[PDB]
């Protein structure tokens, strides 16, 4: 078959890019995100055990193997997947499609289709293979949608400002050809004649002619601007709240650029939904009729223009790709450069420490010139485009003109038909090359599209859930971890065996080294993220069973990278409620020392929080993050070293208000100090994914076992 | 059937990022 | 006087920016930058207390006052700055000029110089005021240096690409005036009178013509890319090659966005250093000779033409500034959306688990239809532009052809005499268009000029260094701290009057509460800033008397938040140290728990490491700069809190390594936890910018005080 | 005058960010 090069959308998602090259090589096409999901990619890539484990479920038949240098001589099956070790600083897959005697061929979802001599290649691929083969079920299938069908749903609403459009850009046109006849009834009838009174009256209406063209131009653009305005806020809109409803699994295997770069995305798409389609209706139309009248005037002339737009078409297009390619190249470069300009920055500090401004300086010296080089490069692909395009167009005008002048002369046509043909070779010409100018942005448009609308496929939390069942009103009761195992993506397991009990109403603690894995029990408390095996129970029923809405709202959680949003201190303490008096604030900011911290600031509970409340310490923003926890009201309360950070006085606080709180409410506490929580009712302790120890602090101490070296070598 | 069939740790150490 | 706007280069320097104003005002011009660190700007901006100082030290008599609404219409000095809250969000400092009826003129340094309504100010003005007025001794100067020259001396070393240019460009100009008069050689005198052979002769040497003329072109434009990529390097190497030689003073009182936003500043001033003067120099004789050759065609169409650019120049004139407005507004708003869209994605646990993906979602839409409107705002100033600018044009051209007409009936020109003057028309009103299109390019440039080369302004590291004593070669000895104060730029001082005497050697522990300003001694031990009063000294000799290359090498510094540069592991643990064997490196590794660790990484010392080591923990980085202090090799090394996020078995071979190190060498340990570190020589308990009590555990514990209180309520 | 003078505290208090 074709050599099939799935490009990355992503800079991560090298390996799920091969394994869909190598999919669609064999027939299976889906989406990228949904594989990108089944590979377990995170924001540090993809391994060889995600993609042996995604080619598996999808009906492969894989197998990871180390090979040298003579295993490429011997024959095996050849579309596999293989490590690159680019600038010898990073690692890459890349899918071997065929191996040419001493010459290799590999996709690259960076690149392309590329070629390299054997011994470069080995010199930069690492032993590791990964070996892919069908299986006894590979359905072949086409899971995917077309993105610029579902996209153009969007002009559906606002086919009457469509309507609009076209009508005044024919009519505009219509108004333009027929005004390209000035200069033809000047030289023939007028000037000729001596006509002034003829003369007069045709300038004017002429000038009529061309004012009611600028007003059809300013009503046309006007509207091109509301509808891809429109557009524009719909796709972004479509997109960000579908995002919002997203599992946790997405967000935490995606860097923060990956998700906010799709906004990009919709302007891209909208660049063809808008502008393309109506750039063809408007241009096919009036590229027929200026060619109608060209060939009207005269055949020979009308050849020749023809001949130029198809040179410049041939042109344009042999262009297209290098051009592409040197833009991508400088735009890589200028990441590289502006990565080590934020680090040497960021990092000035060690850098005066050890005297390496030296060095510094000559590593951005060496970017600088890798960068000056590549724009070079592309901008010397431009002057030869360029000149090639001034060559064909001038050339092609002076040679019109020529044989104008020599049918004139032959008395096939006169100087004004002539003149006239000069004048409609513009509405002859610009149609068609805005038609094949439209070539880069379709294909751009359709890589954005994809990026955009694979992401909206996506299954969201609320429709990943099982039956809920509605008698479950309150969280209350007793929290039993069965046998759990957990994994973030396809990891190393964090969690193995994590069997407990949590009494109702009754404090418990979790501690345990840094790194063990207890802001994951946090999290899976939370439905956030579910066990890989066994369940977790409160009162008896299952989480699963409970509605998410209620399990959200009746559990409380004080991480430890609390964040703080822009806005003010009620908007911050009061998140998702939006029904509360204002001295049940008061209140629950006196328990979390806050209420005299913020009364101290200026005015009141009111002030706007400059960029992610930067203002406030570490220490500030766990007391206003610990103040919303109670201020939710929950049944559980899960408090991830939120103590950590503070002062003696108000971990004294924090811990007696917690402590004395009303109502059976339940209060998990995770801390890395053992001294900061001995009066717990119970502790665990847990070091290797399970817990090895239980009991309060009189029973663990008593126990010889790991907690009593732990207590005894820390304390 | 080329080299050493690698094990779940070397599996996960052949990062490809 | 007028009335000056200084507009703030950056987000925080509004404070500095009004005080720029008020001296220019009153006669006084100076960097920004330098009236920036007189005010102790930060990245929080500025407080009045820095106004009033930096003020004071140029020679004003400020003072800040908070009042009433009625003190207004009270006469006061009218040049003071105010503070606003603008969008009831933000704090923002601006400059009022004139107290008038019920109407109130500020230069805010952000938007410019505007109008409020009394109300509508009295409603976003805060109470505080700050009153300026010149002292004793407040010589006027004008200590600023034309930046547009220092960057056009960039041009010198290139004066034979610059020369070729021009001369490449004349004739150029020369052919494509030449080649204008083919039309009318055609109509008058080939076609007129049946010339076949002349016509196909005239028709090759314009061919010719034409393309002697795009091949001068190519070779212009080749060297006008080369010209600009030589001075873009010249000016991005000089800024950061400065930059990296500026005290730390520098880096911490700005963001890395703003250093970094500086390297497009270059570009800028590049567009007017080599393109704008290349303009200016060709286009003005092109200009010249194609208007004289218009008034030899015909004087009236001459007029013509004049008049039709005069008009397009005043509407683009006329339409400059609010296009420019309204750039900075949706350039605004796009901010605020991706901030508000990076904050949403990074805090998405927290809008999960308090359920606020409704409100966040109708946020963001709300910030997306604001972006909208600014969008169409601007889109319909530009609509309106190109409106105008093509009803001059059209109406233009159809004017000058019925003019022309007009004289060939009358006998005062032929037609192809007005088909050359049409064709001459571009040689004469392209170099106009684009001499008057020069307008907004050259006052970019300028702003851009002025933000990069302040900064080149400024004393670097060296430069503000008393002269060293060659004396001393050996950082060996005792560490006294005499009566020390010291503040962040103009906060609070968080150092008082620390007196310490640390001896030669021996190891040495301070501890205290966060944010107590132990980080701060660290800090000014290594001359990283200096003491506001009192000095430092080591064996006898001041730290300032000694060469600042013998501080860096001589002192090793491990800080709590180490900084991995993106290389290889040999390279991260010898970043100054060019001359190192293997072997050293080996032994370094072993003290510090680092060779276990990167032992089973893959291949050695030689892995790159991605994104600032993020594959590494926390730990694991934090071992690595052990590494790399203790390779360093110092008579002082500084720990500050290095071990707090080890484990136990690695913060034991940490202090049996520290303890057991050969040599006189000093050791200070700065730790939050007393338990950690309670075998040292002497502790240092500092809690208010001071020491309290230095002594042994031993010695701590039987006098009761501060450290007893903190060891009984820690442990 | 023209105004209630600040001490230093509340003049570092005016955050003008
Ligand atoms: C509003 C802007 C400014 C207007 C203020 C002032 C405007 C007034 C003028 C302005 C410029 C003057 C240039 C020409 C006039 C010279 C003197 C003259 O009248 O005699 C010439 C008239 O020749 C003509 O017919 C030209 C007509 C005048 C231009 C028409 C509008 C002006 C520019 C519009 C631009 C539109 C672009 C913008 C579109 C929105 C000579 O004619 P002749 O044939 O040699 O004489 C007989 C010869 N014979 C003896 C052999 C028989
Ligand atoms: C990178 C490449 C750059 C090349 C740039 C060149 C521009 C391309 C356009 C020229 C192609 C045209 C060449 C043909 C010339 C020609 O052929 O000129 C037509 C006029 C001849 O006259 P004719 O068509 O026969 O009319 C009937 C006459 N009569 C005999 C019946 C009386
Ligand atoms: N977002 C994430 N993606 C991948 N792995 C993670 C993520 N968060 C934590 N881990 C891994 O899970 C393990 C559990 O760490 P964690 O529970 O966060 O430590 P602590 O219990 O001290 O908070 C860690 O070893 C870490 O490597
Ligand atoms: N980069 C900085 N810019 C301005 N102020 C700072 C900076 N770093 C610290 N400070 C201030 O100096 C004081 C000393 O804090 P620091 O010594 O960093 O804490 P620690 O002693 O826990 O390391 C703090 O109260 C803080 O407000
Ligand atoms: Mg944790
Ligand atoms: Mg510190």
């Amino acid at each position: 078959k074709k050599y099939v090069c799935v490009r990355q959308y992503d800079l991560t998602d090298c390996g799920a890019a091969c394994l869909s090259s190598i999919a669609q090589y064999y027939g299976l096409k889906m989406s990228l995100a949904k594989i990108r999901e089944m590979t377990g990619t995170d924001t540090q890539g993809t391994n060889a055990y995600g993609l042996i484990h995604a080619a598996k479920q999808l009906g492969f038949s894989a197998k990871g193997v180390k090979a040298s240098k003579e295993d490429l001589l011997k024959d095996f099956r050849l579309p596999a997947i293989a490590n690159v070790i680019v600038d010898n600083r990073l690692a890459h897959f890349v899918v071997i499609y065929s191996i040419k005697n001493r010459i290799i061929t590999v996709a690259d979802p960076g690149k392309g289709i590329v070629r390299y001599s054997m011994d470069d290649f080995c010199s930069i691929w690492t032993g590791g293979l990964v070996l892919l083969e069908p299986g006894e079920a590979f359905q072949k299938g086409d899971y995917t949608q077309n993105m610029m069908v579902k996209f153009a749903g969007f002009l559906k609403p606002l086919k009457k400002t469509v309507l609009c459009i076209f009508l005044a850009s024919l009519l505009y046109t219509a108004l333009g050809i027929a005004g390209s006849f000035y200069i033809k009834f000047l030289f023939d009838d007028l000037i000729k004649f001596e006509k002034l009174n003829d003369l007069h009256i045709i300038s004017a209406g002429f000038a009529v002619i061309f004012l009611l063209q600028i007003f059809l131009n300013y009503y046309r653009s006007i509207l091109v601007t509301k509808l891809g305005m429109s557009i524009d806020k719909s796709i972004m809109m479509e997109y960000y709240s579908h995002v919002l409803k997203l599992p946790m699994n997405f967000f935490n295997s995606r860097k923060v650029g990956e998700i906010i770069s799709r906004f990009m995305d919709a302007s891209k798409i909208r660049q063809a939904i808008s502008g393309a389609t109506l750039t063809i209706m408007i241009d096919t139309i009036m590229a027929v009729i200026g060619g109608i009248l060209l060939y009207i005037q005269n055949s020979s002339l009308f050849f020749i223009s023809f001949i130029i737009i198809l040179l410049y078409g041939i042109i344009v297009t042999v262009f297209n790709k290098p051009i592409q390619n040197a833009n991508r190249q400088i735009m890589e470069d200028n990441a590289k450069l502006t990565s080590a300009l934020v680090e040497s920055v960021k990092g000035i500090e060690t850098i005066k420490s050890f005297g390496a401004e030296e060095q510094t300086e000559k590593s951005t010296r060496d970017k600088i010139e890798t960068v000056m080089k590549s724009s070079f490069k592309e901008g010397m692909l431009y002057i030869n485009l360029s000149s090639l395009t001034g060559i064909v167009a001038g050339l092609g005008g002076i040679v019109i003109l020529w044989a104008g002048a020599y049918n004139v002369i032959k008395g096939n046509m006169s100087g004004g038909q002539l003149l006239a043909f000069n004048a409609l070779l513009a509405y002859f010409l610009t149609p068609v090359k805005n038609l094949i100018d439209l070539q880069p942005l379709i294909q751009t448009a359709v890589v954005a599209s994809n990026r955009l609308g694979e992401i909206l496929e996506l299954a969201t939390e609320k429709e990943l859930r099982e039956d809920s069942d509605d008698f479950v009103i309150s969280l209350k009761g007793d929290i039993e971890f069965r046998n759990v195992d957990f994994r973030y993506g396809l990891r190393k397991p964090v969690l193995k065996n994590i069997n407990l009990t949590i009494p109702k109403g009754k404090t418990v603690a979790i501690v345990g080294e840094s790194g063990s894995g207890k802001t994951t029990l946090a999290k899976l408390l939370m439905n956030f993220y579910s066990p890989e095996k066994g369940d977790i129970l409160i009162n008896g029923h299952s989480i699963k069973n409970i509605s998410l809405e209620l399990i959200r709202k009746k559990i409380a959680f004080v991480s430890q990278d609390v964040f703080i949003f822009s806005g003010t201190v009620k908007e911050n303490l009061c998140l998702g409620n939006e029904n509360v008096d204002m001295d049940e604030i008061i209140k629950a900011a006196k328990m979390a020392n806050a209420h005299d911290f913020i009364e101290k600031l200026p005015l009141k509970y009111d002030t706007f929080l400059n960029e992610s409340g930067a203002n406030l310490s570490e220490g500030q923003k766990q007391r206003l993050a610990i103040a919303r926890a109670l201020l939710k009201k929950p049944d559980i309360l899960i408090l991830d070293e939120a103590t950590s950070n503070l002062d003696s006085i108000t971990e004294n606080h924090i811990k007696d208000a917690i402590y004395g709180l009303e109502d059976d409410v339940t209060v998990i506490i995770i801390a890395h100090r053992l001294s900061t929580i001995v009066n717990c009712d119970k502790i665990y302790l847990l070091k290797d994914g399970e817990i090895v120890e239980s009991g309060s602090h009189t029973e663990l101490i008593a126990l010889k076992g790991c907690y009593f070296k732990m207590w005894k070598q820390t304390e | 059937n080329i080299g050493r069939e690698l094990t779940d740790e070397e599996l996960m150490e052949m990062t490809g990022g």
